């Protein structure tokens, strides 16, 4: 007793949905469509509803946007009553800076409270076999609720915060070499995090979502070591064209 | 015959790791100058005789387009022409195999 | 139709599904999950019923019921309970992170009072109607069944009937006159089939 | 544009003949007239039972068709002619279709006989068959009276009969 | 207009466990009040002929 | 004609097609039989263009749009059906009192056994037919130590399957121990 | 009908009729090629193709001239994890031609973000992005 035979792994080629269900077609494989009143729940949008770009050189037509803005915080309001805008700003910060020690002491019961679901994954994958020294030395420029912007079943909230500060960062590889940056010397950062909050929920909090990119941002600090980037790996028969 | 007595795993090792059962390391490696893949000093190159096979197979696949049946090869020499040449001096009155391609540069025209 | 082994172990993912064959082949063989036997009748929670978790990663919490299974004495609830999966991962792409709720037994649940927002026990009992409700225990309040959409999908608030859709009137409509002939000689005598030749007497052994 | 076993047709392995009639050393050789009667399963009231008016005609000219390039093609193998080696002149033939009370009649012309693929390549001439409608020679028969006889029918039969190979000078 | 009804539906269905405490408290009895006043062959016939 | 075995041909390609529910017995008791008789060839006619479009779509490894229409046929012309029976057995109760509609009779087999012999229809008595007089609905003496056996046999059955329920109910109070009331 | 009993004739006796039939067919779309008025069904074991043509007629008013019938054996190969055959169901083949010079073609019964997302950059040698710093 005590016997089951294994094969080696087969890793299936064909990725997208389509391909299999075109693929599934030629090999005779029907999938009937699924049956079923329980749907999926989630606390957190994909994406942002309404794209901000912040004004270049930040680092009448203009007055009218941020009156939309505030007409969003009416909205937030009819589901908070005791929430104020003077203090967001304030409340950012520990956010912000509490859930980037969740990453030095892999905390991730408590990271989820204060990101969405969204935003776990690209903090957390890369880092998953690497250890991070993050700090916050100083803070630079106070904070400002730049956007605020909400949905039109749920209903969401989105709060843009813009945030000037120095920070320390330093990237050590899964055997303890440095990996990039410095522990030493903090830079100043400019980001615009954005926060998410389950209105209709009522278990629902203020979560980080994501980070605006502006195209005109200084490049990122550069890495330690040297890479290869390879051509094209042409066959016999092929050619080289330049 | 049967084995009167079980070889020990002792026995066995001395047998199968015996120098003579080891494979031999080769000396006769190195790098071709044309593609940059490895081959042997008195083999010639996988990678570049591969090509010769791709290029050289079309060109068996048009002369059968051409004799159009079994038993009907030339009593005159044969020409490859590529996108771009016309029948040289010394080609004249030869089977002028047409290519839908650009000459190689390793096929040197003759 | 319904090919269950003796001790088939229901879960989350609906029989018969893609996902339940390949978790419940027809060859394993498990042991089986011991569940505390309720009567049909005893049984109080039903899908759109708000109940408060008491034991759990986030206890004292208050959520409705999505979906319940019988045969486990399971009770789901929306946003409550759950961890976390990677949902339409491939190969290249890590995929899409979402909360997944896990199953609560019937007594890691409490039923809440409509009155006061607290749980509470609850015996049954009937009205003057003679219909049959659940009361609660301390400080006694009906607690009506929570209407939930069907199964199907159909909302009869919202029907169109179709080319092949009998209406009402044309399926309630009574045309029967209770007589004492079969369909058989019923029928002959309307379509106009006449025949006088005559059943001659068999044998039956 | 499918195969012949949809008509429906069946296959079978036996003895394989070229038969006029009679054997070769028989100097009869050449066909004049055949007389065919249709059975009583192809009769013409089974077929208006079973929906099939349109094929009684149908029924006339497939046997002519079939029987009369069977003997025509037999008459050729025995002057020595074969799907190589094609018909130099016609062989032609005639016949007589009736269920016993409907006639028809038909003449058939043996142009080719060369069918193969690789002899039917090139070939321009092809085989030809003429035929009637099917018409009845009596209208009814009562005690010892024949009713609404026929005499076109009767007169046809007698032209096939009359006629005769061509004489020499 | 269809569309507008069945946001009414669903804004009810959705949260049902107000509804019950608006609606005045009515009378239940302990147990069954109309249960009470309402209320107060051979498995084997072969044997009948084979034996 | 060949244009009822399928479907209206907008409905082709479609994913999804709305049906309504399947009729119930009890809709059914209300119709007379003449309209029974021709519900039944509306319903037929229904239920060959579902099993004639289920067949084709495993010809071309797809999924059919709405498997469910079948089964609602299927059930409307089972409860049809169920409803002209029910007509017909109580109309035979009345006239005959006959329980049974065909004729039949509590026999031992050849090996001892009990079952209901149902008639068949012939054309001369019993007495003269060669082949029923070769079955034999009588056991000898030498079956008696096998019915025995087989009454041995199911009672075994019968007392593993008793004491396993005991079991089972005893092993379900050692972790629910709330149960003893 | 199927499983049914079949009240038994005699010579003068009356006419079988029967009132409501369980025979259903399915029409299916050949494997090979056929003629145009030749049309293929899948019928019960316990069907004629007399009583095909009587019940395409009557119930669906359409004249055939010929019908033809095979039995289609079903491999009873298969084997499970017990090593227990499996048998696909026999079943029986009808070919019926139409009558009067129609024509039948089976019908076309099924007629007929990827590149919003962002990959790791080479030159940034598996560094983690989201970091700003
Ligand atoms: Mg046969
Ligand atoms: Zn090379």
């Amino acid at each position: 007793t005590k016997k089951r035979f294994t094969p080696p792994i087969y890793q299936p080629k064909f990725k997208t949905e389509k391909e299999f269900m075109q693929h599934a077609r030629k090999a005779g494989l029907v999938i009937p469509p699924e049956k079923s009143d329980r749907s999926i729940h989630l606390a957190c949008t994909a994406g942002i509803f309404d794209a901000y770009v912040p004004p270049e050189g930040d680092a009448t037509e203009r007055m009218k946007k941020t009156m939309a803005s505030q007409v969003s915080i009416r909205r937030i309001k009819d589901y908070d009553a005791n929430f104020k805008i003077k203090d967001f700003p304030e409340k950012a910060k520990d956010i912000f800076i509490e859930a980037h020690l969740c990453l030095n002491n892999s905390d991730h019961d408590r990271l989820h409270t204060l990101v969405t679901e969204h935003c776990f994954p690209d903090m957390t994958w890369d880092i998953k076999y690497k250890t991070v020294r993050w700090s916050f030395v100083e803070s630079l420029e106070p904070s400002h609720v730049v956007q605020v912007r909400c949905s039109s079943g749920n209903v969401y909230g989105q709060i843009t915060v813009r945030m000037h500060t120095r920070q320390t960062l330093a990237i050590y590889d899964r055997f303890g070499r440095l990996m990039y940056g410095q522990e030493d010397v903090p830079k100043d950062v400019l980001e615009y995090v954005v926060f998410e909050k389950q209105l209709t929920n009522p278990y629902g909090s203020w979560r980080m979502h994501t980070k605006i990119v502006p195209p005109w941002a200084p490049p990122k600090q550069p890495i330690l070591k040297t890479v290869m980037i390879p051509g094209p790996q042409l066959k016999p028969e092929e050619e080289y064209e330049e | 015959a049967a084995p009167k007595n079980r070889r020990t795993i002792e026995v066995n090792r001395c047998r199968r790791r015996n120098p003579q059962k080891l494979i031999k390391v080769k000396n006769n490696i190195d790098v071709c100058p044309e593609c940059g893949h490895l081959k042997q000093k008195h083999v010639l190159c996988a990678y570049c005789y591969e090509k010769v096979c791709k290029e050289t197979a079309e060109i068996r696949r048009q002369i059968g387009k051409q004799e159009g049946g079994p038993f009907k090869a030339p009593t005159i020499e044969t020409v490859v022409l590529y996108t771009g040449e016309t029948p040289s001096e010394q080609d004249q009155g030869k089977r002028i195999i047409e290519r839908d391609r650009k000459r190689p540069s390793w096929f040197t025209q003759n | 139709k319904v090919t269950l082994p003796p001790h088939y172990r229901y879960g989350m993912s609906p029989p018969g599904s893609v996902a339940d064959k390949r978790k419940n082949p027809p060859w394993i063989r498990r042991r089986p999950v011991v569940v505390e036997p309720i009567s049909d009748e005893d049984w109080y929670l039903f899908c759109g019923d708000t109940v408060e978790i008491l034991e759990g990663k986030d206890a004292g919490k208050q959520g409705k019921v999505v979906q319940v299974i019988r045969q486990r004495n399971w009770v789901v609830v929306g946003g409550l309970n759950t961890h976390y999966r990677y949902i339409g991962k491939t190969m290249d792409y890590r995929g899409t992170m979402i909360p997944s709720e896990a199953p609560l037994l019937h007594r890691q649940v409490k039923l809440v009072d409509p009155m006061d927002r607290k749980p509470t026990e609850i015996e049954w009992r009937f009205t003057e109607a003679g219909e049959r409700v659940r009361v609660s225990t301390r400080s006694g309040r009906i607690i009506p069944k929570p209407e939930f959409p069907r199964a199907d999908g159909i909302v009869p608030e919202t029907w169109i009937d179709g080319p092949k859709d009998t209406s009402v009137e044309d399926a309630l409509e009574r045309t029967y006159v209770p007589c004492l002939k079969t369909l058989q000689e019923e029928v002959m005598e309307a379509m106009g089939i006449k025949e006088t030749r005559k059943y001659k007497k068999v044998y039956w052994y | 544009k499918c195969k012949p076993d949809k008509l429906p047709l069946f296959k079978r392995q036996y003895e394989n003949h070229i038969f006029v009639g009679s054997k070769t050393a028989d100097p009869c050789c050449y066909g004049h007239t055949q007389f065919h009667l249709l059975p009583d399963k192809l009769r013409r009231e089974r077929l208006l039972r079973q929906n099939c008016a349109d094929q009684i005609e149908v029924v006339f000219r497939a046997n002519a068709i079939a029987s009369l390039f069977a003997w025509t093609g037999a008459q050729a193998m025995y002057q020595g002619f074969w799907s190589e080696a094609d018909v130099t002149r016609p062989f032609v033939s005639q016949a007589v279709i009736t269920d016993g009370k409907y006639f028809s009649f038909f003449c058939y012309q043996l142009n080719t006989l060369a069918l193969t693929t690789q002899a039917d390549q090139n070939n321009p001439r092809k085989n030809i068959c003429w035929g009637t409608q099917s018409k009845p020679l009596y209208e009814t028969i009562e005690d010892n009276d024949v009713k609404g006889f026929n005499d076109d029918v009767l007169l046809q039969i007698v032209h096939f009969l009359l006629n005769r190979p061509k004489e020499e000078k | 207009e269809m569309t507008r009804q069945l946001r009414e539906r669903e804004q009810r269905m959705r949260n049902q466990l107000e509804l019950a405490a608006r609606g005045p408290l009515r009378q239940t009895f302990t147990h069954n009040p109309l249960l009470q006043p309402g209320k107060d062959k051979s498995k084997y016939p072969w044997h009948d002929t084979l034996g | 004609g060949l244009e009822e075995f399928f479907d209206d041909p907008k409905n082709w390609g479609q994913e999804k097609v709305k049906s309504g529910a399947a009729w119930t017995c009890q809709q059914l008791r209300n119709k007379s039989n003449e309209d029974l008789h021709k519900l039944w060839y509306v319903l037929l006619k229904e239920r060959n263009m579902l099993l004639t479009l289920e067949q084709e779509a495993k010809r071309q490894r797809l999924p059919m749009p709405s498997p469910e229409r079948l089964d609602k046929v299927v059930d409307s012309m089972d409860a049809l059906d169920k409803v002209v029976q029910e007509r017909e057995d109580a109309l035979r109760l009345l006239q005959t009192g006959q329980e049974r509609a065909r004729p039949g009779a509590w026999r031992r087999d050849i090996f001892g056994r009990i079952i209901w012999h149902k008639f068949k229809q012939w054309v001369i008595p019993w007495h003269l037919n060669k082949r029923y007089n070769r079955k034999r609905f009588f056991a000898l003496p030498y079956v008696d130590h096998f019915l025995r056996l087989e009454r041995e046999k199911r009672a075994r059955i019968k007392a593993r399957k008793e004491n396993l329920e005991r079991k089972k109910a005893k092993i379900l109070l050692k972790k629910f121990p709330h149960l003893a009331e | 009908a199927r499983n049914v009993v079949y009240p038994l004739y005699r010579l003068g006796g009356p006419q079988l009729r029967v009132f409501r039939t369980n025979f259903f067919i399915q029409l299916v779309r050949p494997g090979v090629a056929q003629p145009e008025d030749t049309v293929q069904f899948r019928i019960p074991m316990e069907m004629t193709r007399v009583d095909l043509r009587n019940y395409l007629e009557g119930i669906y008013n359409v004249p055939v001239a010929a019908v033809r019938t095979r039995v289609q054996h079903g491999s009873n190969k298969r084997r499970d994890h017990r090593n227990v055959r499996i048998k696909k169901p026999d079943y029986k083949v009808a070919y019926v031609q139409l009558a009067h010079g129609q024509t039948f073609t089976f019908p076309d019964l099924f007629p007929e973000e990827r590149q919003q997302r962002q990959s790791s950059d080479p030159r940034r040698g598996g560094v983690p992005s989201w970091f700003g710093l």
